[PDB]
């Protein structure tokens, strides 16, 4: 789980993302499906075109949840409790898609906050990201 | 892989601005750190205690050139990367026998340093282009073992 | 994958009393509720709700002996696996476009229902030769990725 | 993490698997270093040979281990907090090793028990043994 450094680091770069969220929520979103294009199979419905605005309003919700969870992140499993669900039961997305998606957000907060992105950082983020991506896919394990 | 001629562009011209030194070191560095079970197949490298001794570790530092310059090797000969590695390949496998899983997470870290790096220049197509790359290296390493 | 006879004879001896209707649909079974993200391609067969639901399902049931078939095929040209899946390779990664971990995941089950079904007579070194296989038939389902 | 009915399940077998979890502890152990020997490299020092009383002993202890798991189940993490360091600090085990050694007592539990090994079982039982892999390597992530 997350220690009390790590907190320290999670939250210090999502207020160093602030409200720059909304971006930064596209921009790893286009990100997985560019360099990971066996992703857009779980967006049939949406126009997967460059700055389509799906992909940007979603781009926000998925960062928004982030923001909430890094908040909350003493008790990330009930601050994503209905996602974990629409993740596992309707959606049933593959656990390595997680993987990819967090990968492409250090990419993200990488190209904007290289100066912050330090090794121990990059480990508190992937940290937190792993339990993020653990409590979305409850419902298979 | 059949490479893309945007790809070969993509990577042959961010491989440009690459100083493989500190990228090479620093990828490593965050390899050993970020993942810290790696250490254990550098154990002949020394002082690995804190996040600051490998930072600075000349041996780290020396030996993450090493890898990287490996990198740039198939950079060249993108078409013939199965055979660039199928050395370092016996090296991984049979002797020091590292799970290809690390190969990505050391090929995962590369793709952060890059991008840290070379800021926006570092486009999710460019991202994506060496994505393949890196994804190829792995395979690249892993053919001897299946 | 340079075979060894004692693994040929073991795996087509232990290939001998396996009946591929209830084995099959028990391993496809198994991955459709241990791994149940995995249902989410099989959304044809209709009702999969329940772990009960699953488990005598015609589609589940009669599709599970397609897939074991398919390895017996296997079994008959061992050294020639890398063509005996070439196809279902663009099936499952082309159309289907499974993430190849699935292919380990329903292998390592398979493992598992030749466990519960062989017991003793299942050893450790007979483990290990169908171990290979099956981390054979997964490259060979993967080769058309990288 | 661990539901309700699942640790119903877990218990079950570990009872069904009572004093014999010496046996199944070299069992697994054994299996491990067949199916996987480059497993074999992290016991430099035993004599890695069938039956040799080094793999037998070691065995025992494992699954004891398991067994002390299984039991304070509503707290595995402090049941194992002695071993995640050990396992992660001096001994450096690769993630991966987990799930192989975790499969190898499925295939064990399978072969003594197929007739209790149900997949809702198999299932709890992987969930297990995965939150066993995941605090034993707690100095990680
Ligand atoms: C840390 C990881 C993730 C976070 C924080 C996240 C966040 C969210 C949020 C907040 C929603 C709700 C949006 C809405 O109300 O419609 C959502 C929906 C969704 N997410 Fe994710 N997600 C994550 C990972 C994934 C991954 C890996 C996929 C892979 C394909 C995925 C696919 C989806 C889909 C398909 C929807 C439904 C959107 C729709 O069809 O309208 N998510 N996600
Ligand atoms: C993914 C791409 C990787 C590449 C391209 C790569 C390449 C190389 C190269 C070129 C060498 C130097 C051989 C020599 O100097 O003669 C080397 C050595 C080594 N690599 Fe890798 N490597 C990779 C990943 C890994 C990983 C993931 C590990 C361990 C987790 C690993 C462990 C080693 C070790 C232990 C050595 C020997 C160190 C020494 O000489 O003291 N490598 N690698
Ligand atoms: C690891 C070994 C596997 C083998 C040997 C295998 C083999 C096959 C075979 C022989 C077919 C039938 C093709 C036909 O009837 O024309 C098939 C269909 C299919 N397989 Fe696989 N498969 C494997 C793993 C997987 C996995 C892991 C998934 C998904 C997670 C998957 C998804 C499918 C799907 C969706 C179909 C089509 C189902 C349908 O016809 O309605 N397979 N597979
Ligand atoms: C559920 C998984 C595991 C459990 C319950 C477990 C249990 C144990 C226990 C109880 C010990 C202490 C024995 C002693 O006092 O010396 C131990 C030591 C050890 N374990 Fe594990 N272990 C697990 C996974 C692994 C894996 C995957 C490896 C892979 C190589 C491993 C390698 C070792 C080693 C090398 C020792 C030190 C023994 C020695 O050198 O004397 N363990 N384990």
């Amino acid at each position: 789980v997350l220690s009390a450094s790590d907190k320290t680091n999670v939250k210090g770069v999502f207020a160093k993302v602030g409200g720059s969220a909304e971006a930064y929520g596209a921009e790893t979103l286009e990100r997985m499906f560019t360099a990971y294009p066996q992703t857009k199979t779980y967006f049939p419905h949406f126009d997967l075109h460059h700055g389509s605005a799906q992909i940007k309003a979603h781009g926000k919700k998925v960062a928004a949840a982030l923001v909430e969870a890094a908040n909350h992140i003493d008790d990330i499993a009930g601050a994503l409790s209905k996602l974990s669900d629409l993740h596992a039961q309707k959606l049933r997305v593959d656990p390595v898609n997680f993987k990819l998606l967090g990968h492409c957000f250090l990419v993200v907060v990488a190209i904007h906050h290289p100066t912050l992105l330090t090794p121990e950082v990059h480990a508190s983020l992937d940290k937190f990201m792993c339990a993020v991506a653990k409590e979305l896919t409850a419902k298979y394990r | 892989v059949h490479w893309t001629a945007e790809e070969k562009q993509l990577i042959t011209g961010l491989w440009g601005k690459v100083n493989v030194a500190e990228c090479g070191a620093e990828a490593l560095a965050r390899l050993l750190i970020v993942y810290p079970w790696t250490q254990r197949f550098f154990a002949s490298f020394g002082n690995l205690s804190s996040a600051t001794a490998i930072t600075g570790n000349p041996m780290v530092r020396a030996h993450g050139k090493k890898v990287l310059t490996s990198f740039g090797e198939a950079v060249k000969n993108l078409d013939n990367i199965k055979a660039t590695f199928a050395q370092l390949s016996e090296l991984h496998c049979d002797k020091l026998h590292v799970d290809p899983e690390n190969f990505r997470l050391l090929g995962d870290i590369l793709i952060i340093v890059l991008a840290a790096h070379f800021a926006k220049d570092f486009t999710p197509e460019c991202q994506a282009a060496w994505q393949k790359l890196v994804g190829a290296v792995a395979h690249a390493l892993a053919r001897k073992y299946h």
